């Protein structure tokens, strides 16, 4: 299978301010790459596929890029509402497979 | 030879002259043909699917390998010696064959030294150098459209929809490769298999394999329309799923003494009805024997005929005595058909049945009349220099035969039937009268 | 709409088989695939297998040997089973669907169910 | 005209009656088909692959341009005119064809006009207006493939990849459009070339060629299925690589008088064996004639027989008196098959040979049987409602012919054989039993 | 049952001996084949087109559900009855077909309950599950065309190239699935369309329609080339464009009684000529009876012979008797041709007509010579171990026949001339030597 | 060098015709799309309608049933036609090249004519 | 038809500084989006092509880019000549429409 | 591992022919294509040509009517040949593989042979 | 052939600072653009291809982009590692050409 590394593993950022979480691949997954922000007791959101294109209802503060082995995702300004665990899969290969994961504070 | 002006009045005007030209001594060259492509790139994305391919295919290749197997072990140096018994049953051409096949395994051994170049090509076309004075060129199906549809998809579609678009590539493959190199290959020792067939284990484009194999170009498209170019199976792996294919590359010669000469049909007035003479339409000539000839298996040009064997075939001595004048014995099927040639035009000489066309004089303003008595008229600078049929003018020339063509006659044969059901019937109605002809003269006998 | 909704038992023993089923509607099964992952009480997210589009199916190599999926086309189901849990399968096992011709991004999720072992 | 029930006790049950049409009066439009694809933009990936395409493709054409000057060359305004000595030899066919091609070149001149936008084309369909009132459409090879999957594919594969699939794909084209323009097109003047093989020069795509030039939807799916929709090639331009084609559109008209009945062949008894009678299976009858047909080259429908030129052809007299009642002299075959037609429905009529299959009646629970001097049985209303062949149920009718049918019985003809094999060996054979004969009357007379 | 020594002896050496086999006692299984592509995710670059697409399509399929209608309308559940008087006329095939149809019937009504996944399908392969215990899988014709190059092609190439690039591939669908789908299907109730014509439906793959089937794999590849493998359209839907399709999966079984023998045939002198016995290739012989078979219509493998019916025809007795040792009534075709089979090996034994072919001896270095009064020589270990034709040098083994087989000699039968232009010669000919015969006798008879 | 001219009508009655006609040169009409625009005096551009290089055309909503596109492949000219004019067609119109297979990207314009009505 | 919302109405902004031109479509237009400068008396100028690409000739100071549904023009260093009226179009489906436009002072 | 090294003469007189083998290893040269590179001293890097994948080749067009290229399948081998040499032919030789399907960026050189005349 | 000019010819920076490299085509290469970095004594080594992309073992401080015939590869934090001569590749049409190169200190 093909494993992901996710880090930090823990993130402290006040609202307003730039946070960023980085994710590299074992392997080339070119740029089959989807982040999600998990709050707990809820099922997890979908924000970035393909490494860049966000989904739809996803607010603009976020993006992303990336490209075979190296991955981010960036919040422009935190709010609030973005505490989480944050999620790195790549959809290349099969399985697919999540990262640890990121809890942001 | 023929009787050109008897067959004439009867139907059957000469039309255009033709050499005969026969397929012989080929040169050869091995090209090698990989059935299974190169998914390196896209290995992520292939699933099981090149699994299930290898197997599939193993089953198509397995049969063609035994088949040759059986000549290849019975086959040694003397100079050439066949096991005949272990053989046991086989024609002249597998016979033949079975040898050219023990001979290209030389080369097939040298080509074998590249089997690792063969399984690395990742090209739908790759030249190998095998000692620079030696080259084999490798083809590999389905390379080219994975190269443009699959490998610079990855990022386009889902790796899952590049599988499931690899997996119908290759069964469709396989759909048409079955036609050729399934169950109906029989024989894959022969060499008389069509490279326009071979070619189809790379997609069907036999312009690329020959282009590849540079070939002769004096006549190179006829040989091709013809089936002259072939080629044999010398070598299948069945472990890499490649095969090594010699295409054999025959000079068509000329035969010195023989030619084919086309007549052309036109239907004729006889009583008061049309009727159209039944004759060989290509008749073939070598030296002074008049024969026939298979030429529903030959192309056709403007100056010769190609013909990748001899197909030339015997011919009854009524139908001999017919072409060469007897025309009492050319046997006429009877026209109802609205849809007939009633007409033909050679070497500026015009042939009509101006009972069933409408012919008027350009010239004269007069129209063309045809007596019951008469078969065909012949038109031309003495009576019309220019005649109309239809709605076509044509300006003609001068006929080089008797001045008193539609004057003088000519015999007219018995009718025929040619259609399946009525030969049946015919035979059989002929031997209710013979029998009856039969118990006539028994009785006379047994009274005298 | 979309929607998925996983039912299912709740406290299963050790060495019993799992079975859940996701309901689903506002797709057709024929036109998107449904892949299922769970969240284990302290780990992340885990993805177990799919059942495409096509009706065919793949499992990580984890659970291989005890996982299958399967679907019903009339009723508008897919089916998730392990044949044999262990108390390390504890975990809210979700339903997703994929996006259009199986590409990835999880857009849609179920509601998740909690298996206890 | 056929006598149907003496027809159906020998295994002839009558079938389906179907309308005789026959394509006539055709429409024509111009149509431009270029044989070379645009790659202007994506000119630097192309190597030297379009120079090695327009030679090989000149290879192709030229021929063609030739055999269509011998006729263009010789035909001048008179009304039109043809050079007949220059000419030579031709058939009624490619002349009335020829003045076909000259009159058409009359507007290929015009078309000719846009040669530029001919050449600028860059997409697979093109309508060019000439005037608002003469359109004029313009279909290329190659060019949907090329604007989807090279042009789109240049930051995707490399240049080199780009040439090399550019290259196979103009290889295939040339592997499929030889089958067509190649040397079998001994004559591209008569204008008897089917659409479909036209079509090859634009990857077979004939649906879309024939959309684009609108058409009549009268019964346009018959008229392709029997190749009545051709075309001629009018011009040839090897500079450009593109040919102008005349495509004719024929109405397929009713003959007032014409029909062809449908025979349901039924194996049936005689002796203690299997018989079936060798009778045409499609009999064509024209006013008062009953005669043959070639239907293997026409479309056969629900309600009528397509033909794309009249294909009747002579009947026997023996058959033709088979026909009409005097079945003494109908032929049969002897069945050794185990799978041949055992029974046919006519009208709600059952007719089976209940000796070699099962015959059951399901409303009194009694089999049905047949004697050894019954043919075949005639199952209704008056005998059996609703009868059992095997495991089929059938709910009958009732048989409007003789109330006698199975009492009256019915002569039987002479058996045949009708098996290529069988068919020289029988001419042989009689004709030793002919020599015999001749030997014992000719010792009669001596001896007389 | 052959006499093959004396049969050997005219040119007619003993080939490989096969095994009769037929299909019979089929499996079934229903597939869904959409027509219409899903483009629900590139709607907005269709323009008109899939509109123009659904009503061409309509004019195809509508023409077969109406005679599928036929049938439908006029059968009942009992056991099941067919309104005999409705349907009108039918043949045997139909008929049986017709219940087929009926009872298959039962399951497409279980199919059409998934009609909105059938719909919805946007993949080529869709496996759905009705039950679990029952499953149908869909087809979608030009689903991966579109997946893999229109839909990820957005922002490639323009909305409307797309939509273009959508209508040639419908048209190029269209042009192929036409061909059997078509005004040629007069009959797509009777079960005997063949698994690779109803495969165009899905771009002529078949291979993955089969394997998507699963199959049975004991001769699968056999079945599929001798035809054996066909379906029958159960539904077709108007409103959704797809057809349901019945697969049948026969399986080929032996028959105790019977075998094919193959005759090789062996050109042979006679006078100062070369002749060739025409004698059937392929004898059929079952139990005690020697027959013909059309063997033109199986497929032919080293171990059977492989038919989807039986195509067992007569013989004649004159053919049987030849076969069985009467050479004097085998009749001969003179050879003109340079191309002729010389010699053929069988056993371990060479024959060969060492006239004609040079023969030379490997183990003495002496000549093979044949006398004008011998046929062919028998070559074996008696003679000359090893013996040379040409250029191919061959180790024989020993005959099983009389030793003085080459001393012995044969009858040799009358000639023949099997062209069919020569077939309606020979008719005729005979005819007026058979009308002097008659008139020869009268004139006795009156005399007397 | 590419070049579009517009020539047509200045003032033209409401309920006549318009017909403006654009000559093009550096260019074929079989090769290249021509769109046409209109820019009313106190409006945004707006998109008229189409005709492709492959001769066939479309038309927005607005004017769908008074707006015509034919073409010229000989004399090299594209022609614009209004059935029906209103007093708000005033507007300058516009004759634009697209580029190349159909793509976006109005590199090449021709002047302008400007139509009263 | 597919509608396109084009804001600020008018922009004001000096020499050299950066300036935006904001975009958004109706439907899902994918890359699909053109941008011109026009000026009054001429004919548009095209200055960027499938949401990003520059045409040929157009001053490497104007950039852009944007997907699906959101788009933005930028220049970065405005100069005097780029006074006029900016248009945003999309070029997807059919019909192909245009916004109502931004005036730059 | 993937290893690329140029072997050859050192100092060639004008007039003289060139020479120079570049044995390989860690591919095939029936996947991978080989383009030839030099630096002269006082210049920057250049192309001199390359020989395919497929066993075609190409060269610039200064250098079109004197350089060749050729290859061994067998022993993996890639041959540079000038025909007649100049003194400004003085350079650096390198052999390089490309990427792929004919795409560039040269991952893998060899060493580099250097070429006295 | 397609030439290529790259410039300044020689550069000067210190370590940790950003160093770019501007290289532009005489006709459309489209994203066929690769750059190296050879250092004297050893074969050059790959940075960057198709414009954008860095070579497997290359350091992430190193990116580039470009289109057509504006390109440019730029280093967001130099190394005393990263002296040498830099050179622009184009490998679109045949041949391929380089520039003249930087020389950068
Ligand atoms: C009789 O027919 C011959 C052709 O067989 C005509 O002769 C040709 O006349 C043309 C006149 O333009 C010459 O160019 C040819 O060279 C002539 N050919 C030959 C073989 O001589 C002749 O003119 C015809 N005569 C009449 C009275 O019609």
């Amino acid at each position: 299978d093909i494993q992901m590394t996710q880090s930090p593993a823990s993130l402290s950022a006040s609202v307003g301010e730039t946070v960023t979480i980085t994710c590299r691949a074992s392997e080339n997954i070119y740029s089959y790459l989807a982040w999600y922000q998990h709050k707990q007791g809820k099922s997890p959101q979908l924000l970035v596929y393909n490494a860049k294109s966000l989904a739809e209802g996803v607010p603009s503060r976020f993006s992303g890029s990336g490209s075979g082995t190296q991955f981010s995702l960036k919040i422009n300004s935190l709010q609030p509402e973005d505490f989480g665990s944050y999620y790195c899969q790549h959809h290349y290969g099969t399985p697919w497979t999540f990262g640890g994961g990121t809890k942001l504070e | 030879i023929l009787h050109y002006e008897k067959l004439s009045k009867i139907g059957l005007v000469k039309g255009v002259t033709r050499k005969y030209k026969i397929k012989s001594n080929p040169l050869t060259k091995d090209i090698v043909i990989k059935m299974i492509p190169n998914v390196s790139n896209m290995s992520q994305c292939t699933g099981s699917v090149m699994e299930n391919y290898k197997t599939r295919l193993n089953g198509i290749l397995t049969p063609i390998k035994g088949a040759l197997e059986i000549y290849k072990n019975n086959t040694h140096d003397l100079g050439v010696i066949m096991a005949g018994v272990a053989i046991g049953i086989a024609t002249a051409a597998q016979i033949t064959a079975g040898v050219a096949l023990y001979e290209a395994m030389k080369n097939a051994d040298n080509i074998n030294k590249l089997k690792s170049s063969i399984e690395s090509t990742n090209e739908a076309v790759v030249k190998l150098q095998e000692t620079a004075e030696k080259t084999v060129y490798v083809l590999t199906a389905l390379q080219d459209y994975i190269n443009t549809n699959l490998v610079p998809t990855i990022d386009k579609i889902s790796c899952k929809q590049t599988e499931l678009s690899l997996d119908l590539a290759l069964s469709k493959y396989l759909s048409d490769l079955l036609f050729v190199f399934g169950p109906n290959l029989q024989d894959p020792v022969s060499n008389s298999m069509t490279i326009q067939a071979i070619s189809q284990a790379f997609g069907g484009n036999y312009e690329t394999l020959l282009r590849t194999l540079g070939y002769a170009t004096e006549d190179f498209d006829d040989l091709l329309e013809s089936d002259s170019i072939t080629g044999q199976i010398i070598y299948v792996d069945l472990s890499s799923y490649y095969i090594i294919v010699r295409v054999y590359f025959p000079i068509l010669t000329e035969i010195q003494q023989a030619y084919i000469q086309e007549l052309l049909p036109v239907s004729f007035n006889n009583d008061d009805s049309e009727w159209i003479s039944i004759v060989p339409n290509f008749i073939l000539v070598r030296n002074t024997l008049i024969s026939n000839i298979e030429i529903g298996f030959c192309l056709i040009t403007k100056r010769s005929v190609i013909c990748n064997q001899d197909y030339a075939t015997p011919m009854t001595n009524n139908m001999r005595e017919c072409l060469t004048g007897s025309t009492e014995k050319c046997p006429r099927e009877l026209v109802v058909s609205s849809h007939v040639p009633r007409f033909a035009l050679s070497n500026g000489v015009l042939f009509a049945n101006c009972i069933s066309v409408t012919c008027q004089c350009q010239t004269t303003g007069r129209a063309i009349s045809q007596s019951g008595e008469q078969t065909l008229l012949m038109i031309d600078n003495t009576t019309c220099p220019t005649a109309v049929l239809g709605n076509v003018i044509i300006s003609l020339g001068k006929y080089l035969g008797s001045v008193n063509y539609n004057s003088e006659g000519i015999a007219i044969g018995p009718p025929v039937f040619t259609d399946k059901v009525d030969i049946s019937s015919q035979i059989s109605s002929m031997n209710q009268s013979l029998q009856q002809s039969k118990d006539y003269i028994k009785e006379a006998q047994r009274l005298l | 709409q979309v929607q998925l909704k996983e039912s299912g038992p709740g406290l299963v023993a050790p060495s019993q088989s799992l079975s859940i089923t996701c309901t689903v509607s506002g797709f057709s099964l024929a036109s998107y695939g449904v892949h299922w992952v769970r969240q284990p009480p302290g780990k992340g997210l885990e993805w177990l297998g799919v059942i495409w589009t096509g009706g065919s199916t793949n499992y990580n190599s984890a659970l291989m040997s005890r996982l299958s999926i399967n679907r019903d086309n009339s009723k508008s189901q897919v089916f998730l089973k392990l044949n044999s849990l262990q108390t390390d399968d504890t975990a809210i096992y979700y339903c997703a669907r994929d996006r259009g011709y199986g590409y990835g991004g999880f857009a849609y999720w179920g509601q998740g169910t909690l298996v206890t072992v």
